Parts: C-alpha cells; structure tokens; sequence
C-alpha cells in the first residue's frame, strides 16, 4: 500500500471539529482539576 | 475458653460513614460515671474544658471543676496552700498512688478508661457485653479462687471485676429508665468520647476530602486518556526495504 | 541551548524528570516506585511538624503522643496519617518488590539496582521499628526487649553489644531516647540511598513487561507519566483518606495504646503486619542461635536470585510453569504470615517447618531446575 | 420496668433451636454432676467441663438477640 | 569532562538500538478525537477475556493452600476439643 | 466568543482560577455542613441544649 495512504481513524474522530468548542472543553476540565487543587493545596 | 468468648455486634448509634455521637447520651454517660464508676478507676487524660459545648453549658462545668481542690504555689514563706480548680485542670482520680489502689481492690490494679476502648479487642462492643455478661451463677465443672467472678467474655474466664450495675441505682436528668442495659450502652459512648472527642469533626472532614478527591480522581482519567490519546490510537505500517543497499 | 538545558540545577531536573526517556508500554506496576518516593516525604514532612511536639524522654514519651492528638491544632490528622502512611509504606513496597521478582528486574545489566534495594529495604524495616519503640506502648517495649535481645546469640560476643545497645542492663530511658534520636536520622540516610538508588537506575532504565529491549519505541516522562503517575496519586490519597477519616485503627494494634509495664507481659506479643512472616521464620527453628541465621537469612537470599535463574528470558510472562509456582510462593508466604498470627500450638508448629522449607527452596532447588526444563522445552518444542 | 435484655433473653431460650443447645447444655451437666461425685476426683487431674457446651448456648442467644436488643434501649 | 563507562541506553538522538528503515506512523491530534470513546465494550468484553485467560495461574495456586490451612484449622480444633484431647496427649 | 475573553490569556485564564476556587472554599464548606447537621438532626449539642427549655 501506498504510504500517501493513510490508515482508518473514524471511530476515534469526531463528527463536528470546532476548535474553539473543542479547546474550550479541554480547558474548562483542566481548570476544574486546577481549581478544586488550589482547594486542596490551600 | 481461655480466648474469651467473641462479642457479637450490636446497634450501635454512631457507626456508618455519617454518623455522629448522640449528645444527649454523652451527657447522661458523664452522670452515671461520677456516681458508679468514680469509685474505682480513673479519667486522668480528660481537661475539664473539653466538656464545655459538647455535654454541659459553661457555666455548668465552671461549677463541677470547682467542687474539687488543687495544689497552688506556695505562699509568701513558701508553705503549701489549696486552690479551687478551674477549666484548664484536668479530672482527678480517686487514689494518690498506685500502691493504694492495689490496696482497695484486693491487689488488682484497675486501669485508666481515658483510652480503653481503643485498648481492649473488641471495641465498643466489649464493654457493654461485658458488664451485662455476668451469669447468676459459674458454669457446671468450674470452681473460682475466692474474692473472683466469673465472666465468659473475660479472655481466661477468671475476673476480679464485680457486678456495679443494677436496676433504678441512678436517676436520670431526663426522665430515661435506668436498667442495666441502657446504662451500658450509655457509659461505652461517654468513655468512646473521651477516647476520641474528635469523633465528629473527623467524619465530617473525611466527606469533605472524599467527595474532593473522588471527583479529582475521575477528572485525572479523563485529563490522562485525553493527553495519551495520540499514543492510543497511533497506527504502525511496515514495509521492507529493498536489498539494493 | 535552552535554559532547562543550560542551567546547573535545572539541567538535573531535565534529565530526570522532564526529558527522560521511558518505554512507551510500561503498565500500572511501574507506577509503584513515584508512590514511594511521595511517601517518603509525607513521612518526613508529617514527622518533622509533629517533632516539634514530641518529648524523648521515658517519663513523657507516651504522654506528649496524647497532648498531640487533643491539643495540637489537626493533631489527630497528623499522627493517623503518619501512622498508616507507614503501614501504606510497605504494602507499594512489596507490590515493588514482587514487580521487580516476576519480571525478571533483578537480572543483568541492574544487578546494582537490585541490591541497593535490599539495603533501602532493610533500612526501612529498622526505622518503622525505631519509630515504634518510640510510642512506648505496651507493644512497643516488648517488641524492644525480644528484638535487640536477639544478637546474644552471637557467641563470647553477645552479652557486650546487648548491654551496649540498650545502653544499659534492659529497655529504660537511656533506650528510648537514643531510639528517637536514631528515627529522626536514619530517613536523612534513606534518602540519601534512594539518591543512590536513581543514580544506578539512570545509567540502563526502567524494564518493561515483555522482557524484550525497549530502545526502540521511547516518549517522554512529561506530559506522558507525570499525568499518569497523577492518576494513581489521587487513588492513593484517596484509600489513604479512607483509612484515616473512616477506620484509623483498623491496621494498628489495640494493645500499644497500654503504656508500656516492665512488670506485665500482654497475653500474645506479635509484631506488625509486614514483619509478621519473618516472626514465623525466626520461630520455625528450634534452637536460638540457628533462628538468627535462618531469620536474616530470609532478606540474604534474594541476593542470589540473579546467579540461580537459569532462563536466557527475563520475567514469566512467557513461561507456563515459571509462572506457575510464583503465587504458591506468593501465597505460601501469605501463609507464612498466617501462622504467625496464631499462637504455638498443634499443628502450627508442623506447618511452621514444611512451608519455611518450601520458601527456601524456591531460590534454590525449583527456579534453577524448572528454568531449565523450560529451556529445553522451548527447544524441542520448536525444532 | 424491668431491664430490656434478659426478658427478650428469655424469649430466644425456650425457642425450637434454643431449646435442643439448652438441653445438650444440661446433659453434659447432669454427667459432669455425677462426675464430681466419684471417689477419687480430687486427684484424678482431668477434670470434665461444659464450657464447650455453655459457649454454644451462650454463643446462640447472642446471635439471635444482638440486633433486637437496641431499639428498646433509649 | 571525565569519561564514562558502557551502558545499554544513550539519549534522544543515539538511543543505542538497531537502525529501523521502512517503518511508518500515523497519529491524529487528541484536539480532533474524542476521548472514552470506547469505554463501555472494554469494561465488559475485554476485561472478560483477559480473565479468562490468566485465572488459572492464580486460583490452582490459591486452591491448594485454602485446603491446607483449612484442614489444620478445622484439625486444631478438634484437637482443642473436648472430644480430641486424646489425640493431643499423643502429639503433645 | 467565550474562548477569547476566558482562555486566550494565561493571565486571566488563572484568575478566574483562583476566583472561582476563592468562591467554592465558602460555598462547599457551608453546603456540606448544613446537609451534616441536617442529616443528624435531636442528637447536636444544639438540639439537646434547646431541649432545656
Ligand atoms: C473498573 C472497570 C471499569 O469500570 O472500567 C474499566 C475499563 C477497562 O478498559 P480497558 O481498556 O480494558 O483497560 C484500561 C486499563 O486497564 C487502564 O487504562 P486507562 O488508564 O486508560 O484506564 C483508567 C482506569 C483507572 O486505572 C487506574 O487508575 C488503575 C487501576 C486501579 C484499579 C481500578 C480502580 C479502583 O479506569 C478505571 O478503571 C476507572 C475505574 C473507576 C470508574 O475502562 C474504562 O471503562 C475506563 C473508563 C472508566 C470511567 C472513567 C470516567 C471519567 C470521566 C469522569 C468525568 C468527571 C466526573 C467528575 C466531575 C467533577
Ligand atoms: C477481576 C479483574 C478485572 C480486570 C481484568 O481484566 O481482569 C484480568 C486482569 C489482568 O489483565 P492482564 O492484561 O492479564 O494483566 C494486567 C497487566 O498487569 C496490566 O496492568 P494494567 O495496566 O491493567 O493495570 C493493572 C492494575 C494496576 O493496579 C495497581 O497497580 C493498583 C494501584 C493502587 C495504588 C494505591 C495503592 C495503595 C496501597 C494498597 C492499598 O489495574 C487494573 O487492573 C485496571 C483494570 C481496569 O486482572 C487485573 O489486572 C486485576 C488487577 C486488580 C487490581
Ligand atoms: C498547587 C497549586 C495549584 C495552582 C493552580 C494550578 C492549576 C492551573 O492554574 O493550571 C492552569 C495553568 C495553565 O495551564 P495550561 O494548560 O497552560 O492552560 C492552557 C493554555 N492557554 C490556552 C491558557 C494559553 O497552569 C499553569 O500555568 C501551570 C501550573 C503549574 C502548577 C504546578
Ligand atoms: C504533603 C503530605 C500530605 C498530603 C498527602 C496525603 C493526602 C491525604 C488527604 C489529605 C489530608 C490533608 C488535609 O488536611 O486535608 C484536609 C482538607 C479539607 O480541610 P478543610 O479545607 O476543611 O480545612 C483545613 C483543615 N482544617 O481535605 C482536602 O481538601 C484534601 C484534598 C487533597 C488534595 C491534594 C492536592 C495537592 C496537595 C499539594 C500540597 C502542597
Ligand atoms: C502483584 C503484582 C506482581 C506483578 C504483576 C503480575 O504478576 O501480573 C501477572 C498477571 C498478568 O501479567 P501479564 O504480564 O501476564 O499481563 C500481560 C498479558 N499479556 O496478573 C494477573 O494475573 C493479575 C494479578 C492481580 C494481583
Ligand atoms: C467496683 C470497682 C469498679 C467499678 C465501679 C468499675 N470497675 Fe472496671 N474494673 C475494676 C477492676 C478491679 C478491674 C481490674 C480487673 C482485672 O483486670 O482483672 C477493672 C477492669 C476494667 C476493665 C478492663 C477489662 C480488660 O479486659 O482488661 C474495663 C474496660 C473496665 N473495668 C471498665 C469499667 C467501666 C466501663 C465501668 C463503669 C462505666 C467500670 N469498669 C466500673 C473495678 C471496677
Ligand atoms: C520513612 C520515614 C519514617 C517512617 C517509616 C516512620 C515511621 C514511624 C512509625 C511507624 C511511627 C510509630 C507510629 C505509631 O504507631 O504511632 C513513628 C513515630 C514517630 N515518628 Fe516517624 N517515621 C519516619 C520518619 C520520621 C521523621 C523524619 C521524623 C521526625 C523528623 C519522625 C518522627 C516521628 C515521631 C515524633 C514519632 C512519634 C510520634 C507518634 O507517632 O505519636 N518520623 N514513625
Ligand atoms: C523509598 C524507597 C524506594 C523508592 C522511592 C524507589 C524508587 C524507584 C523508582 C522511581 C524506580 C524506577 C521506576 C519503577 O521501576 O517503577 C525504581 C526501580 C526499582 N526499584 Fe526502587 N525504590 C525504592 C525502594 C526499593 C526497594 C526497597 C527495592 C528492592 C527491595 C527496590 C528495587 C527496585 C528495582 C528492582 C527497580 C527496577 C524496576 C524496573 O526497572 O523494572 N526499590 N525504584
Ligand atoms: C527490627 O530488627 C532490627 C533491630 O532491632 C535493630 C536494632 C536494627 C538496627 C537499628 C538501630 C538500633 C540503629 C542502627 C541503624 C543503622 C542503619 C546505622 C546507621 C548509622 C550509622 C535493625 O536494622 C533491625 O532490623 C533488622
Ligand atoms: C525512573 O522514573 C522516575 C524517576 O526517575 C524519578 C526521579 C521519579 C520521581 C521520584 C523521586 C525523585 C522521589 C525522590 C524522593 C526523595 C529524595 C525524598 C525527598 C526528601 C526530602 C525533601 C528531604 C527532607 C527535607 C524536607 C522536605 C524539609 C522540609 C522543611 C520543613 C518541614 C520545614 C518547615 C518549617 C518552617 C519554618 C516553615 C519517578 O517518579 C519516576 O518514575 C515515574
Ligand atoms: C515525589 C512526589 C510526586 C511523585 C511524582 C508524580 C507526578 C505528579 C506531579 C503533579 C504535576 C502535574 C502537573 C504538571 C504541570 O505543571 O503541567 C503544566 C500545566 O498543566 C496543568 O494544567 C496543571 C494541572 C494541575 C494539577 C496539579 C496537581 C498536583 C497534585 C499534587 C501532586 C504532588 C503532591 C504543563 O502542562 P502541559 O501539558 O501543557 O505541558
Ligand atoms: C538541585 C535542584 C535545585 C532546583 C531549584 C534551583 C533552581 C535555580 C534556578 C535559577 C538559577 O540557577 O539562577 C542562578 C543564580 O542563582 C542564585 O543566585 C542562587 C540560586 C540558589 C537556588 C537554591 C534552591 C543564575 O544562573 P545563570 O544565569 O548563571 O545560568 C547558568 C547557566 N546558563
């Protein structure tokens, strides 16, 4: 097979990629981890 | 028999995960001590202000410490004199020294309660079942040395511990019945309290640092399968290169 | 060149932390050794904060460990996570320990970080002794006296280091305050072998599972196991919290909350948990100078483990009968522990001699020669 | 008012189960009764007990009223 | 510097493992992919079969040691028993 | 959009960190202790001191 080929990521991709969705999801889990932690080391 | 028969399990109150002490049972606990127990043991770790806001009102216990005398400095020309004892003192025991103890119980030396229930194997449930474990009468083959009373709970069987509890030997502040079994189910939480007055606060942090840390448990997988999920799904190809070289 | 890179200190840093590189499937066994080394500092941290309230002497010993649960400020939360943080101490140890024995860690090239670690492991079991002579509770002083009365079995020579350990004719305040004073150093020298320790591990790496190389598929330390040395943090922290807000007393021993009589022996005098199976070991012998011998021994035949394995694979992951006996010794030693809990008493004294002799032979008599069916197996099989 | 436990004691003691642990509790009593009339128990040094037996009955009464017992109690 | 010994790793860029020719990867960025995609199908049907597979390696080896403890435990106490001291003047 | 005013900059991005967790100190602890006193209600010493009337 041809190397220019690439391989069948589908079932892990998703539908709609909107980056600013996208990161803004990722950020607010990280800043939830972040805030109950400055709790904690508080 | 030389094991001790095992105690079973009983109901009490402040077991589970989110329970508190009864505070009404601490504070009727405390009365049938002074006039039951006194007599024979002592509570040598317990201050007298402990007891403010948890069984009794300020100035109730300002009144209890000052029924008993303490040691002051000495005067002008050095000469001992008494004091009355405040809320930073602590609770006296009955006997001076440990030889006039010994000489009261018939050479048995009987322990400080202050840590019991953290000290004898079966917990809670082994000071209740043991004074209301008394049979009227030893079982059938065994005859006890003099001045000793048989309990089976006791490990060896054997024990110098009497009987004290009976039926109506207290009034209640409260109008509660006075049988044995309510007065040993009240005396075993008074002396857990004194054995661990942070009983309640340590269980009321512990939901607080557990609903923190499960919810910061789940949110690290996510945060480490998102990072790892280039590592997860990364697809390999292999090729062999041709033997020209 | 960057300046993590360029600096003097942060350059050891990089190297350590940051840019090292790991095998890329490692799995959550490898996770065991960062969850010592946070241990080691909540001992240390916990330790320090809780000395500054702490009296050495015979006569305040057992009373100042009050005054710091009633008195101090969180004083409870400082003494119940330093006492079961030493007991959390030895259940990832183990898990380390046993790791390390199924996966073959202790071959070439890393027999150096094989025996560093018995002597990091030694260490440890003193200063959790150390520190519990320290309470002077009941158990503790019996646990003093049967311990360090253990070397006048040594012949001619014996009665002088006993006398000259104890400081004088048995266990009174000359002991315990030179067993506090040693508990407070011997971390400092722990954790200066565990420098030791990383310093032998960085010059070949960490293992991985299949027993194969793992220079060929590298990532990172950061970004890559510092989020999932993470996840098991908040799993241990969160066990630990359990153990210490829910059931603080569940692991210890309700008899050293007695202060220590020189009088009045307790009805059974057994040691801690994780030294509980080498108390069968010891007893298993019916002579006192051979119980020595065999006791240490125990720790000392580990130390051959890289010379009997005859295996040309590391671990036992591909081998049906090599991994086979492996949790008959894991077990066998779960029952170790099991007849030492229970008194001396027929039939626990039999048992106490086949399965001591079971665990020695493993070393010595079933590695070496399953190993080698193993290898002729594996070539019959093939050819 | 009468205490809580041995009324609700009695109750467990005359029960299909409790009855036949009772009873095996008075056999051995009755033989060891006859026992320790013999001549020359003194100094025979093996003497015969029920404690095998009276932890079985005592041991069966606690099983059964150990949960009962606390709501009656205030 | 001073010179140093052998050893069996270098770093990035001489790792000291075979030269590879011929091998190509493919990754996509966890930004673009959703994360516990298949979290349920592996908590059942994968965990299942590494059961499976390694359960025989563990219980064998702890079925011959429940029987033996088992066997001594239920054997001391007839030993300890009123009906078993006889036999425990013999081994005593 | 919601991304450009919250997490574009690092410097706001940890602000509403801390003020977020500023707030959450107050409010957890105040929930989780009326559920508490809530949840064993006749056994505080507050209960029993209100008894004496
Ligand atoms: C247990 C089995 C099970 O249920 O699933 C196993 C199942 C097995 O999958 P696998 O691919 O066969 O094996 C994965 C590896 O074993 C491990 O690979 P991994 O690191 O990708 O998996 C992480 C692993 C956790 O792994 C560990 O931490 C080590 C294992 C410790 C023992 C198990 C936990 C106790 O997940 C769990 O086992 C979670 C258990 C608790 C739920 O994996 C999962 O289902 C993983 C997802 C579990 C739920 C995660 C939820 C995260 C979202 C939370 C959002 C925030 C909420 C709070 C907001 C405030
Ligand atoms: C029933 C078991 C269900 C799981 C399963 O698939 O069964 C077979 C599965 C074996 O699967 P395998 O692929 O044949 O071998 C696992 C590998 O070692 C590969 O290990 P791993 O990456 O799966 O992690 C092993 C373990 C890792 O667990 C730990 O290392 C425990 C970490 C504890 C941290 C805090 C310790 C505090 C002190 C002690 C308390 O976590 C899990 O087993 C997660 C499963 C979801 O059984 C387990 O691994 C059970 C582990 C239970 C813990
Ligand atoms: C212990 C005290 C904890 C104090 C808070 C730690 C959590 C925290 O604040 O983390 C968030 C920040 C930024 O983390 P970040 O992942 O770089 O943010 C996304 C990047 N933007 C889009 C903003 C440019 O993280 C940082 O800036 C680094 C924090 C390092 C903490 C150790
Ligand atoms: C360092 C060694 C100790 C830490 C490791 C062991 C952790 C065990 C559980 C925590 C006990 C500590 C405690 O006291 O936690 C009490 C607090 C609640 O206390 P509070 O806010 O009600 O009041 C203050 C006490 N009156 O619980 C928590 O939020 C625990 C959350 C832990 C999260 C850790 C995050 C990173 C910490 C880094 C520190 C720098
Ligand atoms: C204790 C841990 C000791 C080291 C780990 C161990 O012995 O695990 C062995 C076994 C599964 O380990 P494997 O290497 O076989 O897993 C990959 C299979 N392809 O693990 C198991 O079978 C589960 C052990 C659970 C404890
Ligand atoms: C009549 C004197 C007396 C009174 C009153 C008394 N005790 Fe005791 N107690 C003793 C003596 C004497 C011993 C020592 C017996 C020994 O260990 O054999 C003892 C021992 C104990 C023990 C140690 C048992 C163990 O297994 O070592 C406990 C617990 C105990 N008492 C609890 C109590 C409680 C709880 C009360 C009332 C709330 C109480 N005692 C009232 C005399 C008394
Ligand atoms: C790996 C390091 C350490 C381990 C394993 C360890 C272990 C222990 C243990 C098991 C106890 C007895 C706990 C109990 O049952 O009450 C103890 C007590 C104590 N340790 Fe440590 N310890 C360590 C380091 C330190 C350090 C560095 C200090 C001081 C700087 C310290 C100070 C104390 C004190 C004061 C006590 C007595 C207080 C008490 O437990 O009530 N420890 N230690
Ligand atoms: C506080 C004590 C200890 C700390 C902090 C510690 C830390 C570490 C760390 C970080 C690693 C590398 C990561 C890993 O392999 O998981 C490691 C590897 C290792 N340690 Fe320890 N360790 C300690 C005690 C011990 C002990 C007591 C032993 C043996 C008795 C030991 C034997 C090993 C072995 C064999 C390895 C190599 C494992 C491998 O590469 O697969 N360590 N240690
Ligand atoms: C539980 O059995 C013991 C033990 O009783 C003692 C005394 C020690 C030794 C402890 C000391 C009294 C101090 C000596 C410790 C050092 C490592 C020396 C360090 C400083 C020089 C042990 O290592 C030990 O475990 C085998
Ligand atoms: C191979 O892969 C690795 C790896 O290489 C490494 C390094 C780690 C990381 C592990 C470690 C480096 C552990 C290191 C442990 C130690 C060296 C212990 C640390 C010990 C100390 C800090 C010494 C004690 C000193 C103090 C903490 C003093 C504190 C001061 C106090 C309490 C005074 C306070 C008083 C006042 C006045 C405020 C890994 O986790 C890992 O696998 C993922
Ligand atoms: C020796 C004792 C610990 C053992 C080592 C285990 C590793 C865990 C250390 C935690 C650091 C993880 C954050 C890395 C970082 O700065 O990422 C930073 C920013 O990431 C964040 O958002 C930080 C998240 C906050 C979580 C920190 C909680 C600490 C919990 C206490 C752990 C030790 C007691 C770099 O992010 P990057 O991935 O873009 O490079
Ligand atoms: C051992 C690990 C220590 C980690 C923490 C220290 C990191 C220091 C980084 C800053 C630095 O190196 O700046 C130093 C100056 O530091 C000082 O003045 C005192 C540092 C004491 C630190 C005590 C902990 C300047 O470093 P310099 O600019 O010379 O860079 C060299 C390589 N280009």
């Amino acid at each position: 097979k041809s190397t220019y080929r690439t391989p069948n990521f589908d079932d892990v991709l998703k539908e709609n990629n909107d980056a600013d969705k996208g990161r803004s999801y990722a950020y607010f889990m990280v800043g939830a981890m972040g805030l109950l932690s400055s709790a904690g080391a508080k | 028999a030389e094991h001790g028969l095992h105690a079973p399990a009983y109901a009490w109150s402040h077991n589970g995960p989110f329970e508190t002490f009864d505070h009404a049972s601490i504070r009727r606990g405390y009365q049938v001590y002074r006039e039951v127990c006194a007599a024979c043991h002592s509570l040598d770790r317990v201050a007298w202000r402990t007891l403010v806001g948890v069984s009794h009102t300020n100035e109730e216990v300002r009144n209890m410490a000052e029924e008993f005398e303490y040691d002051d400095e000495p005067d002008e020309q050095g000469n001992p004199k008494k004091r009355p004892g405040k809320l930073s003192d602590y609770i006296p025991g009955p006997y001076p020294n440990e030889q006039a103890a010994r000489a009261a119980n018939q050479g048995a030396l009987p322990p400080d309660l202050s840590l019991i229930v953290k000290a004898r194997h079966g917990g809670c449930d082994y000071i209740f079942s043991l004074l209301t474990g008394y049979p009227d009468e030893p079982p059938a083959g065994v005859a006890l040395p003099p001045g000793s009373n048989y309990n089976p709970y006791f490990p060896g069987g054997s024990i110098a511990m009497a009987r004290v509890l009976f039926d109506d030997m207290v009034e209640y502040e409260d109008g509660t019945p006075a049988t044995t079994s309510q007065m040993a189910k009240d005396v075993t939480t008074f002396l857990n309290w004194c054995a661990e007055p942070e009983h309640d606060e340590r269980k009321r942090l512990g939901l607080k640092t557990v609903i923190i840390l499960s919810s910061l448990y789940l949110l690290s997988i996510w945060v480490k399968k998102f990072k790892w999920a280039g590592i997860k799904t990364r697809k390999f190809v292999f090729n062999p290169p041709k033997p020209r070289k | 060149m960057a300046f993590r890179k360029s600096n003097v200190y942060l350059s050891l840093v990089n190297s350590y932390i940051i840019d090292s590189p790991q095998p890329s499937s490692i799995n959550y066994w490898w996770n065991m050794g960062s969850l010592l080394g946070l241990c080691l500092v909540i001992q240390i941290v916990t330790g320090i904060f809780m000395a500054m309230h702490y009296s050495s002497n015979i006569e305040l010993a057992f009373s100042s460990v009050e005054h710091i649960m009633r008195d101090v400020h969180n004083g409870y939360i400082l003494r119940y996570l330093h006492a079961n943080g030493a007991s959390f101490f030895f259940m990832v140890m183990f898990m380390h320990m046993a790791k390390g024995l199924y996966y073959g860690s202790y071959r070439s090239p890393r027999v150096t970080l094989w025996n560093v670690g018995v002597i990091i492991f030694i260490l440890t079991i003193a200063t959790a002794f150390l520190g519990y002579c320290c309470v002077y509770g009941q158990m503790s002083h019996w646990g003093a006296t049967v311990i360090t009365n253990l070397f006048s079995a040594i012949p001619f020579v014996g009665n002088d280091i006993v006398s000259w350990l104890w400081g004088g004719f048995s266990v009174s305040n000359p002991t315990i305050q030179r067993f506090f004073a040693l508990h407070y150093l011997v971390p400092f020298i722990i954790a200066a072998m565990v420098i030791m320790h990383l310093m032998a591990l960085h010059i070949h790496g960490s293992s991985n599972p299949l027993g194969i190389t793992g220079n060929l598929d590298r990532i990172p330390m950061h970004s890559y196991f510092i989020f999932k040395d993470l996840v098991t943090v908040f799993l241990f922290m969160l066990i630990l919290a359990l153990f210490v807000f829910y059931s603080p007393n569940t692991l210890g021993h309700p008899d050293n909350y007695i202060p220590g009589n020189p009088l009045v022996t307790p009805a059974s005098i057994v040691p801690e948990w994780y030294l509980l199976p080498f108390y069968a070991i010891l007893r298993s012998i019916p002579d006192k100078l051979l119980g020595v011998i065999t006791m240490f021994a125990a720790i000392l035949v580990l130390l051959v483990l890289p010379f009997t394995d005859r295996s040309v694979v590391r671990g036992n992951t591909f081998k049906v009968l090599s991994k086979f006996f492996f949790f008959i010794f894991v077990f066998n030693f779960v029952l170790l522990g099991q007849i030492g809990a229970c008194h001396v008493e027929v039939p626990y004294v039999l048992m106490g001699q086949i399965a001591t002799f079971i665990y020695f032979a493993y070393f010595l008599i079933i590695v070496p020669v399953i190993s080698t069916i193993e290898n002729v197996l594996f070539y019959i099989g093939r050819v | 008012v009468t205490d809580q436990l041995e009324d609700l004691r009695e109750h467990f003691k005359n029960t299909e189960e409790g009855k036949a642990l009772v009873h095996h509790y008075e056999e051995c009593a009755e033989r060891v009764k006859i026992q320790q009339q013999q001549p020359g128990y003194a100094d025979l040094e093996h003497k015969e007990d029920c404690v095998e037996e009276f932890f079985h009955l005592q041991h069966y009464l606690d099983t059964a009223t150990a949960p009962r017992l606390f709501d009656k109690l205030k | 510097g001073p010179p140093s010994g052998k050893t069996y790793m270098g770093w990035w860029g001489h790792m000291g493992g075979p030269k590879q020719k011929g091998i190509t990867s493919y990754a996509v960025s966890p930004y673009a992919q959703k994360p516990l995609q298949g979290i349920f199908h592996n908590a059942v049907f994968n965990s299942f079969r590494r059961f499976k597979s390694q359960f025989l390696y563990v219980l064998i080896p702890a079925g011959i040691y429940w029987y033996w403890w088992k066997n001594g435990n239920e054997y001391n106490e007839f030993l300890y028993s009123k009906a078993g001291r006889e036999e425990l003047e013999r081994v005593n | 959009s919601l991304y450009k005013t919250f997490f574009k900059r690092n410097a706001v991005f940890v602000g509403t960190i801390f003020a977020g967790a500023f707030v959450f100190q107050t409010v957890f602890d105040t929930a989780i202790t009326s559920w508490y006193e809530n949840h064993n209600k006749g056994k505080l010493w507050k209960d029993v001191k209100a008894r004496i009337a």
